[PDB]
RNA sequence: GGGGCCGAAACGAUCUCAACCUAUUCUCAAACUUUAAAUGGGUAAGAAGCCCGGCUCGCUGGUGUGGAGCCGGGCGUGGAA
RNA sequence: GACAGAAACCUCCCGUGGAGCAGAAGGGCAAAAGCUCGCUUGAUCUUGAUUUUCAGUACGAAUACAGACCGUGAAAGCGGG
RNA sequence: GUCUACGGCCAUACCACCCUGAACGCGCCCGAUCUCGUCUGAUCUCGGAAGCUAAGCAGGGUCGGGCCUGGUUAGUACUUGGAUGGGAGACCGCCUGGGAAUACCGGGUGCUGUAGGCUU
């Protein structure tokens, strides 16, 4: 009782059925997986931004 | 015990040499390919006739050794021992596959090797004929008998080049008086004017 | 008879390797460990100290990469030292010491940074590097560059690390390759590194050159006698070259001369030129030929 | 006017003795090469493992030295001696190198030891010119150019010049 | 069916061009890779370390990470139905700049120049890129010669 | 290297047959290739973009160097079909 | 080049890899990834991220980091099989 | 005109042979006490400066091989899409668009960055 084993007949149309959709896109992206040491100090400049606060609004 | 060759008539499968992944290939049945008074020089020889396939399709080493062996009787019966020059110019390089029977079936049916066949192309020449310019009507006739061992269809051509070259005869001596071809056996060396002048003057001199 | 190996086969599979590979210059192993700067660094300089040791004098070098090549951002050559008072022996220990001294005080002129890192101001030979001191701009550091030069004890790319060291630079380095390390029992005096650097080796040379045979002594140092510096004046002749290129580092460049424009080599011959030349050649043959 | 820089010099000579087998006769050869030049030999190996030949592999077989310089031209000069500087014209090599050999070595001059023995030497001199050095140093290698290398009728014609040897046919 | 292994099917994918084996140019080494550049990634052979997959051969992304030896992209890959954008490190001898943003770049800034200047000129300016447009109409000069004749040529049987 | 011949022999010589080398020549390769298409696979074609100024950083640093992040302001001809 | 030879050892020249890199094949490699020496245990401790098969689950394998403690080298560096 | 040190692109730079090199340089070259390393100061390391362009090196040359770039091969081979096209088939012609590679024939034979000399 051989059968049929492997196809791709008719995926093409099962997929643009609803569309081939482009990845979603944020404007800010999220900071995972960047280096570890690049985001500890961009967090330590973020804390520290509060102490130049009334220079900037001089 | 071979098949008919309309079994392995058409160019189907891919090219299949003998090689180290197809070995146990039995010898092809025609291993002499040059044939006649092939110690001849290149000057006494100037007429050429081809045998050219029609169809493309396969060719068996059974099939070209009948078609040497008839084409050579003919030309010795007629122009003489050694009036002629005859060239093969196919090579059965291709090893076909027989999937022998005798209750298995169709499980594991990759065939053995059982002989070679060469891949003919449309246009190509399958045999060559050289010989004096006197000759023409006895070269015609002994390709036109050499064709009935062949499956297809064949046509005759009298070339337009001197004997076994690529150079138009109506100009070739010309150029051997000019001392652009050099005769050097069966073929004929090509001079150009671009190497060290030594040879140059070697040449003149 | 030999099938031979150089055909055109062998000519057109061939490879050829880099241009200064082939001429023997660099190693690009070393090349490419050495310069390529970290990538999250952007763009911040990599700095080598490039020193060669050539037949007749010392060239340094302080050098960075870049696409279109290399920047020195300055060099001291050992051929200028008579202008600070060496007048002979530009090819020694003391030689590389003193253009390695030269080679660091310019960069530290030229970068404004002379008055702080004073460096080894009274040689000593000892293990010595300087530390960054804060408030102030940090230290000067870049990376020694000996090329295809063995790295053997007591070598002069060596001495003149040293010589760049004692001028202020902060350059990675141990003391086991300076003349002093003793191999056996793993020490550094000194003192024996002192001497070399003062030249006393070429001294004691001379003395016992001099003391034994005479004619020797006249062959081996004769620019040596024709500037009359003895023995004696080497250690006090080397501290004065020091003391000149500590206080006056700047460099004067030689003047531009104007050009007379005469060419000296042969200019390429033209394709009409050579095929008339064939052609004469080949009329001359049938000539001769024809008597 | 022949440049200074084109005068045929030895570069150095090479002695062997390949004593087909390891131990005592091999340190006693080393012995007698040691005595012949002044300088520890060194011990060659083998390749392979030939059974005709009774050597396996890595097993020491040889013993040799190199010598440049005044001691070379001392031995060389010895070995002509031996020889009543008489050479065959196949013994020069198509690059300008010659060599010989002799059967035994107490025709030196270096006395004769019972507890030594007798032994064969393998001399092959090694000629130069000012300017070898270039194919060999580290930091700029290059060739020597086809005017300055060593033909073999001209390594002849310095052997016979300077040596006033005499060199047979055959 | 196929093997699942990581390296089948490159062969002639992984491998050097003619006569271009051996030390691989600094220049790749020296280029530096700020965040947000488009990238074209080309799988190297000559270094097995940080190789990209297969299928990223030949594809383009943007750099979100700069590490030390390496670059983080994002890259766009298609799965059965659906394209997901998934983030590979790639050692810096498998990858290049790409010229297509810097066409764009030259453009805008162009734009940029002419939109400023030719503004208190008062003319108006086209900025966009029109297409191919139809030719025009003009005039061909036979001047003297008669367009010479064609016809085709006979037959000759030159096999 | 072989079949011989003159040669006691002789790369002394003769033919040779061979192997070898050098230029050519007939025909091929799914698991060969210097070259090398057509169709095809990514990316880009702006406002989340460009251009100024100023603050933070414990990361990076010869050098308020580099890089990153924040503030504030200016630019609409919405920049191929 | 004595014994020595078809094949032991020594010397010179040519030598783009026609060798070797544990094994199957493919790729890669020449002042090296091959050969010979010196020193060693990055085949160690730890938390995350990612790639490959993929359902974007697991395992296995792999890749970039980060934090320790070390090795090695003059050093840049290289090394967590 | 040119070289040296460090390079970028990596044969238009390679390879074989011949010719010429003013000045500085680069080298060959002279030695082994010191540092250092070898069977051997041959290599590597060190100390020099009597001699030398012989070589390396630079420039030039060869109806040079190779390499780079064109012509031809050729609108050929092959190919997207189409037809109730031909043909027993094998295969082939047309329409719509794209379009190669040998052989053969030409041309060329390193540009260039930083710093520093020479051409009194
Ligand atoms: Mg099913
Ligand atoms: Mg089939
Ligand atoms: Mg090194
Ligand atoms: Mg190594
Ligand atoms: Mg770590
Ligand atoms: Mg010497
Ligand atoms: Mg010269
Ligand atoms: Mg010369
Ligand atoms: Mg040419
Ligand atoms: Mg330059
Ligand atoms: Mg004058």
């Amino acid at each position: 009782a051989k059968s049929k084993n492997h196809t791709t007949h008719n995926q093409s149309r099962k997929w643009h059925r609803n569309g081939i959709k482009k990845p979603r896109s944020q404007r800010y992206e999220s900071l995972k997986g960047v280096d570890p040491k690049f985001l500890r100090n961009m967090r330590f400049a973020k804390k520290h931004n509060k102490k130049g606060l009334k220079k900037m609004q001089a | 015990g071979r098949r008919p060759a309309r079994c392995y008539r058409y160019c189907k499968n891919k090219p299949y040499p003998k090689s180290r992944f197809c070995r146990g290939v039995p010898d092809a049945k025609i291993r002499i390919f040059d044939l006649g008074r092939k110690k001849a020089k290149v000057d006494e020889f100037p007429l050429c006739g081809h045998m050219v396939s029609d169809e493309y399709e396969q060719l068996s080493s059974e099939a070209l050794e009948a078609a040497r062996i008839c084409a050579n009787k003919y030309m010795v019966k007629s122009c003489g021992k050694d009036g002629f020059h005859i060239r093969v110019r196919l090579h059965p390089f291709h090893v076909i596959r027989i999937n022998k029977m005798l209750q298995t079936g169709m499980r594991g049916a990759f065939g053995k090797p059982q002989g070679t066949v060469a891949r003919v192309h449309i246009g190509q020449v399958i045999m060559s004929i050289r010989t004096k310019l006197q000759n023409k009507e006895h070269v015609v006739e002994a390709l036109r008998r050499a064709k009935f061992k062949f499956p297809g269809r064949q046509k005759i051509h009298i070339s337009k080049k001197w004997g076994f070259t690529k150079f138009n005869a109506d100009e070739f001596e010309d150029m051997v008086a000019e001392k652009r071809l050099i005769p050097d056996g069966c073929g004929v060396k090509y001079i150009p004017n671009r190497g060290p002048l030594d040879k140059w003057r070697a040449l003149h001199s | 008879f030999v099938k031979v190996v150089k055909n055109k086969a062998y000519f057109k599979r061939y490879q050829v390797k880099f241009r200064r590979r082939r001429e023997g210059k660099t190693d690009y192993y070393a090349r490419k460990r050495l310069v390529i700067q970290d990538k999250n660094k952007y763009n911040t300089p990599k700095y080598r100290m490039i020193v060669r040791v050539t037949n007749r004098d010392i060239i340094c070098q302080i050098a960075y990469a870049r696409i279109e090549g290399d920047m020195i951002v300055c060099a001291a050559y050992a051929h200028e030292l008579p202008k600070y008072g060496v007048k002979v022996g530009l090819t020694n220990y003391a030689a590389a010491y003193c253009t390695g001294l030269l080679l660091a005080r310019r960069l530290l002129n030229r970068f404004g940074m002379d008055k702080i890192y004073e460096g080894q101001v009274e040689v000593t030979g000892d293990e010595y590097n300087v530390e960054s001191i804060d408030g102030q701009p940090g230290a000067f550091t870049c990376y020694l560059d000996a090329g295809l030069a063995r790295t053997t004890t007591g070598n002069k790319v060596f001495g003149a690390l040293k010589g760049a060291v004692d001028g202020g630079l902060s350059i990675p380095h141990s003391t086991k390759r300076f003349p002093g390390y003793d191999s056996e029992s793993k020490e550094f005096n000194a003192e024996v590194h002192r001497k070399h650097i003062m030249g006393q080796n070429v001294a004691d040379y001379m003395r016992y050159l001099m003391e034994e045979d005479e004619d020797a002594y006249k062959k081996q140092f004769s620019q040596y006698i024709k500037n009359n510096v003895t023995p004696d004046m080497m250690e006090e002749m080397y501290k004065k070259a020091h003391a000149a290129i500590r206080e006056n580092p700047v460099y004067e460049k030689k003047p531009k001369r104007e050009v007379k424009k005469k060419r000296w080599n042969r200019p390429k011959m033209s394709l009409a030129q050579k095929k008339d030349r064939v052609a004469q050649k080949k009329a001359s043959f049938l000539r001769a030929q024809e008597r | 006017k022949e440049n200074p820089m084109r005068e045929l010099r030895i570069r150095k000579l090479c002695l062997n003795i390949c004593v087909g087998e390891s131990g005592d006769r091999l340190t006693r050869a080393a012995k007698v090469l040691e005595q012949l030049t002044g300088q520890t030999p060194v011990f060659s190996k083998a390749r392979y493992t030939v059974r005709s030949f009774g050597i396996r592999r890595n097993e020491k077989i040889a013993v040799h030295c190199t010598v440049r310089g005044a001691k070379a031209e001392e031995i060389l000069e010895k070995g002509l001696k031996v020889r009543e500087y008489e050479l065959r014209k196949n013994n020069f090599s198509d690059t300008g190198n010659f060599g010989f050999g002799i059967q035994e070595h107490i025709d030196l001059g270096i006395k004769y030891d019972p507890s030594i023995g007798i032994y064969g030497l393998d001399f092959y001199v090694v000629l130069g010119r000012p300017g070898f050095s270039i194919a060999d140093k580290k930091r700029r290698t290059g060739c020597i150019g086809a005017k300055h290398r060593i033909s073999k009728e001209e390594a002849m014609r310095w052997f016979q010049q300077k040596y006033d040897g005499i060199i047979l046919p055959g | 069916t196929n093997t699942k292994g990581k390296r089948r099917g490159t062969r002639y994918m992984f491998s050097r061009p003619f006569r271009k084996h051996g030390v691989v140019p600094l220049a790749t080494y020296m280029r530096i890779y700020k965040k947000g550049d488009i990238v074209d990634i080309k799988g190297m052979g000559t270094v097995q370390k940080g190789m990209p997959h297969k299928c990223y051969h030949g594809k383009t992304g943007r750099v979100y990470n700069v590490t030390q030896h390496a670059v983080g992209i994002v890259v766009n890959k298609q799965v059965k139905g659906k394209i997901l954008a998934k983030r590979i490190n790639v050692r810096i001898e498998h990858i290049k700049h790409s010229k297509s943003r810097d066409s764009f770049l030259k453009r805008v800034k162009e734009n940029d120049q002419k939109k400023k200047e030719a503004k208190e000129k008062g003319t108006w300016v086209q900025l966009k890129r029109q297409p191919a447009p139809p030719r025009e109409a003009h005039f061909v000069r036979t001047n003297g010669k008669e367009p010479e004749l064609l016809e085709p040529i006979p037959y000759e049987f030159m096999a």
